[PDB]
DNA sequence: TACCACAACGAGGTACCTCTCCACCAC
DNA sequence: GTGGTGGAGTACCTCGTTGTGGTA
RNA sequence: GUGGUGGAGAGGUA
């Protein structure tokens, strides 16, 4: 028997769900421009 | 090989049924897996919709190299193919080698192009009797019919020969 | 019961009369006779459609219906076979029961 | 698009693991029907699954670029006749 | 993990009491084996758990 | 083409007719020889050939007769999808 | 039927049953399954279920 | 075929998303024919090779067939004859079967895991059923009562 | 795409495929490299005792496991879609069988561990 | 004799995914 | 391996018909 | 001129 190894990178299709019954699927993974960036320039990385 | 694809290829044309996956004979080849001297083990080769659609990429692609020859290309699917394309090459090979036959001569060399291509009828006493020409005028032109035959299909193939190892 | 049927005005006669008679009618009009509804013999399924499947390690998978024909089989012939040596009545007719 | 099929009934197995074809259940059957398509619904039904003379040349159509989909006969069917007549019960048809 | 347990075999003339005392007492043969749940709180089967 | 699909009873005769043996042996494809028995429920006598075009010993190998049955290979050869009919 | 001098008790019985029982309740049983371990949590959470 | 939806917000009514794999794998046969057509196919073993290689030259002929091929999807309780609709299919790299935001009422799919099932109609007669028939466009009110569904 | 490219998302996943040696009554069957109508770069792949060599990233129907039948060859591929990294191999034999030069190996870093483990516990 | 309690048959949602596990005996 | 095969452990829905032996 | 899946059990998704 033999055995193989997957590094399973996070696509748009996968099932992503919080701690308070919020599920989700990832719908798209746009660049760091697109997501809305505060004053200071900071990015937020996930747009519920 | 190139007369083997040809032929394969006809055949898999004419008997296109594709067969029902088999029962509980496989069941018997599963204990000839045990068995012994059972030499029967699967070749391995395509599937049956994957053969099947080979065939007809082979077919295809027969009908385009042989396309610059008419004559050719029928005389090839008379020989091989069959339904409607044997039907073609029939009526093809009639009008060429009997092109101002009449009706009856027309039927008559129908007929033996048909007992050449291993159809009915199957004897010249038949032919005979369903046209009523002498048996040595229709043995004269089957023998012709033959002959020309041959060697347009030998064309063809020596034609093909090169194209079809270039198809593998 | 056609002659019956009206003799007795009550409901549930008449009811039943009036199945028998459908029941008659319908034998007749449709040719069928009732004597092949007790079978003498039965078909047998083909068996590509009881198929029975062998698996990787010598392990094969039958069908019920497989069993259903052995069991059947079994019982018939061991029915035969008593019977032409003339089988106590009573174990005849016990295996004639089973094989009901 | 196409693979092994179940011997029985000469369809699709289920499984992603055995490159099956889903199963286009009595609802979805209703939910055609309920559009005027049929020869779909015919398609999908006889040629596109059971039909072991129809998949094949339906096959060499498509790779030939035509789109005709002879009808054929279900073999299911077939098989519900054959265990029914194996009950006993004579079938068949007017012809 | 094995098992095993130990038996006596008391055999008896039928005199209503103590009648062919013949005890015939020996540790039982390995009674199976029983699973031996795990510190974590499973076990393994056939190298699943 | 057809139509007007039928609902009736078994004949025994008719059934007769339908069947193309009368299976005695209960038992069937032999484990150990890979083959089925004669009478059992896969004989090559009553159901068809296991392999298309193929006779018990192997006689006709030939696929020219599809409907002849052999002298020694007694079940007649033809194709094997027959088995379902 | 067998004697006291005739049998020995480990002969006299055969442990096939036990193991066997054993066997098929803890590899068959509804409530016998292979335990999830995705998430630790997932283990904690079906070993307190 | 089946995979789980993702909302496409730049898809027209008429449009739906697809996978390149799960295209490629459906219309397989097109591919083939098409190959063997204009002759970069010549063996289908070489078209096989193509396919499982992957060409840039495969592309070319799967857009080219899906081009103008309507896809027929479904979900899984389908509960009226909106359950199941046709689309014309678009070819994104992915591995999800992109919707157009307005149909999810009709199949009543929220994007929270649910799974699309598609199939793809053959004969010219089952596609024209599918445009002029079973488009998304085509049926905009319900057929339980005139109110628009979409 | 921070997330992505920070993997703050990507997973390991870990499958088995198993193999064994079967003595078909035609004629037992063994762990061969020789393999017939197989290219060369697949055996290079291959180790001598028909074993992927530990830690070889493989693609799509790479054969993994060197199976003879008669005689043609059982040997195993990874299944389509299945891509990744081989990082084990295990290997057991029934008793009264030979163990292969893999097996002798992995019992000798084996052995070699724990005689380590225990000496330093010692020192 | 027409109600009537009582017993038996017969139905009870789609589709998909993952795992394990498969008749006994027995000269 | 190749013929050969019978019961102590189990009973834990919920209507809705449909047919039946009992009483007014 | 040839192409390879039954049933049970458990869990899960919508
Ligand atoms: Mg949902």
């Amino acid at each position: 028997k033999v055995y193989l190894a997957i590094k399973r990178r996070i696509q748009p299709g996968d099932k992503m769900a919080g701690r308070h019954g919020n599920k989700g699927v990832v719908s798209v993974i746009m660049p760091v421009e697109d997501m809305p960036h505060d004053a200071n320039g900071t990015p937020v990385d996930i747009v519920l | 090989s190139t007369e083997q694809a040809l032929a394969v290829a006809y055949w898999m044309f004419e008997q296109q049924p594709g067969p029902r996956s088999s029962t509980a004979m496989v069941i018997d080849s599963l204990r000839e897996r045990f068995d012994r001297r059972f030499i029967e083990r699967l070749p391995s080769g395509l599937s049956p919709h994957e053969w099947q659609a080979q065939a007809v990429m082979t077919v295809r692609f027969a009908q385009r190299q042989l396309a610059a020859h008419p004559l050719e290309l029928a005389v090839v699917r008379a020989e091989f193919a069959r339904g409607r394309d044997f039907v073609l090459g029939l009526a093809a090979l009639r009008d060429w080698l009997k092109p101002a036959a009449g009706p009856i001569e027309q039927r008559a060399a129908l007929a033996l192009l048909m007992r050449m291509f291993r159809r009915p009828p199957s004897s010249i006493r038949e032919i005979e009797r369903l046209s009523g020409l002498s048996k040595s005028t229709l043995h004269r032109w089957d023998k012709e019919w033959r002959e020309r035959v041959a060697a347009l299909l030998r064309q063809a193939l020596l034609r093909l020969e090169e194209p079809m190892a270039q198809v593998g | 019961l056609r002659e019956e049927i009206p003799q007795t005005n009550s409901e549930t006669k008449i009811k039943k009369l009036s199945k028998r008679l459908k029941l008659m009618e319908a034998f007749q009009g449709s040719g069928n006779k009732p004597e092949w509804m007790v079978l003498t013999v039965l078909p047998v399924l083909p068996p590509d459609l009881r198929p029975l499947v062998p698996l990787d390690g010598g392990r094969f998978a039958t069908s019920d219906l497989n069993d259903l024909y052995r069991r059947v089989i079994n019982r018939n012939n061991r029915l035969k076979r008593l019977l032409d040596l003339a089988a106590p009545d009573i174990i005849v007719r016990n295996e004639k029961r089973m094989l009901q | 698009s196409t693979g092994s099929y179940s011997l029985v009934t000469q369809q699709p197995l289920g499984g992603k693991a055995q490159f099956g074809g889903q199963r286009f259940g009595e609802m979805e059957v209703w939910a055609l029907e309920a559009y005027g398509a049929a020869y779909t619904l015919q398609e999908m039904l006889t040629v596109k699954s059971d039909d072991v003379n129809g998949r094949t040349k339906m096959y060499k159509n498509i790779v030939d670029g035509d789109h005709r989909m002879e009808a054929g006969m279900p073999e299911s069917f077939n098989v519900l006749i054959k265990e029914i007549r194996s009950l006993g019960i004579d079938i068949e048809l007017e012809t | 993990v094995p098992l095993r347990v130990k038996v006596r075999l008391i055999i008896f003339d039928r005199e209503s009491s103590n009648k062919a005392i013949k005890d015939i007492k020996e540790q039982e043969v390995y009674m199976g084996e029983i699973p031996l749940m795990t510190e974590n709180g499973t076990f393994i089967i056939n190298g699943t758990e | 083409e057809f139509d007007a699909i039928r609902i009736g009873l078994a004949s025994p005769e008719m059934i007769r007719s339908w069947s193309f043996g009368e299976v005695k042996k209960p038992e069937t494809i032999n484990y150990r020889t890979f083959k089925p028995e004669r009478d059992g429920l896969f004989c090559a006598k009553i159901f068809g050939p296991v392999k298309d075009y193929e006779c018990l010993c192997g006689k006709y190998k030939r696929l020219k007769h599809r409907g002849v049955i052999c002298e020694k290979c007694g079940v007649e050869v033809a194709l094997a999808k027959v088995r379902r009919e | 039927m067998a004697e006291s001098e005739g049998l020995m008790p480990q002969d006299l019985i055969n442990a096939k049953p036990v193991a066997a029982a054993i066997k098929e309740f803890f590899g068959s049983s509804q409530l016998s399954q292979f335990m999830d371990q995705n998430n630790p949590l997932s283990e904690i959470t079906h070993k307190r279920r | 075929g089946r995979s789980v939806i993702t909302v496409g917000p730049t898809l027209r009514l008429h449009q739906c998303g697809l996978p390149k794999k799960m295209a490629l794998e459906l219309f397989k046969p097109f591919i083939f024919g098409k190959l063997e057509g204009r002759g970069m196919a010549t063996t289908i073993k070489a078209a096989k090779k193509m396919v499982e290689r992957e060409l840039p030259e495969v592309w070319d002929v799967l857009a080219e067939v899906i081009r103008e091929h309507p896809v027929l999807l479904n979900r899984a309780p389908t509960l009226h004859r909106l359950g199941i609709q046709a689309f014309e299919p678009v070819l994104i790299e992915g591995k999800a079967i992109q919707l157009h935001p307005l149909v999810c009422a009709a199949y009543n799919a929220d994007f929270d895991g649910d799974q699309m099932a598609v199939h793809v109609p053959l004969t010219l007669e089952a596609q024209l059923e599918a445009r002029a028939l079973m488009m998304s466009t085509n049926n905009i009110l319900s057929p339980a009562n005139g109110e628009p569904i979409i | 795409e921070r997330v992505v490219q920070e993997d703050r998302f990507t997973t390991i996943h870990i499958q088995e495929l198993t193999c064994v040696a079967r003595d078909t009554k035609l004629g037992p069957e063994e762990i061969t490299a020789d393999i017939p109508n197989v290219g060369e770069a697949a055996l290079n792949k291959l180790d001598e005792a028909g074993i992927v060599y530990v830690g070889a990233e493989v693609q799509a129907g790479d054969i993994l496991v060197g199976k003879v039948t008669p005689v043609k060859d059982t040997s195993l591929r990874v299944p389509t879609g299945t891509k990744g990294t081989v990082i084990d191999v295990q290997v057991f034999t029934r008793d009264g069988v030979e163990r292969d030069s893999r097996a002798l190996s992995i019992e000798k870093m084996q052995l070699d561990q724990i005689r380590k483990d225990l000496n330093e516990e010692f020192r």
